[PDB]
């Protein structure tokens, strides 16, 4: 999952 | 409630969320939430070193109750949260742009  | 809304595919899995976003008539910036198999939001993207991809962000839940994805913003619904990024894409890869069919 990406983190932003 | 929730499951009204068209961006909205109940508990899929990441690979037939890849499946759904990546045809060749999705634009970039084509999303859908899904529920983790506390959501995720799953958006198609574009780059050179890696064509038509897919990106994914969970989407975090407070106790308190809101939502958010970064905590510089948070959001009461994820019907707001949606809203806000389909306007800014504010750190995420793309704006939205459209639902998935």
């Amino acid at each position: 999952y990406e983190e932003i | 409630s929730i499951q009204a809304e068209e961006w909205y595919f109940g508990k899929i899995t990441r690979r037939e969320s890849e499946r759904l976003l990546l045809n060749a008539e999705n634009p970039r910036g084509t999303f859908l939430v899904r529920e983790s198999e506390a959501y995720c939001l799953s958006v198609s993207d574009f780059d050179n070193a890696k064509g038509l991809n897919v990106k994914h962000y969970k989407i975090r839940k407070l106790d308190s109750g809101g939502f958010y994805i970064t905590s510089r913003t948070q959001f009461n619904s994820l019907q707001q949260l949606v809203a806000y990024y389909s306007k800014h894409a504010d750190g995420l890869c793309h704006r939205l742009t459209t639902v998935c069919p």
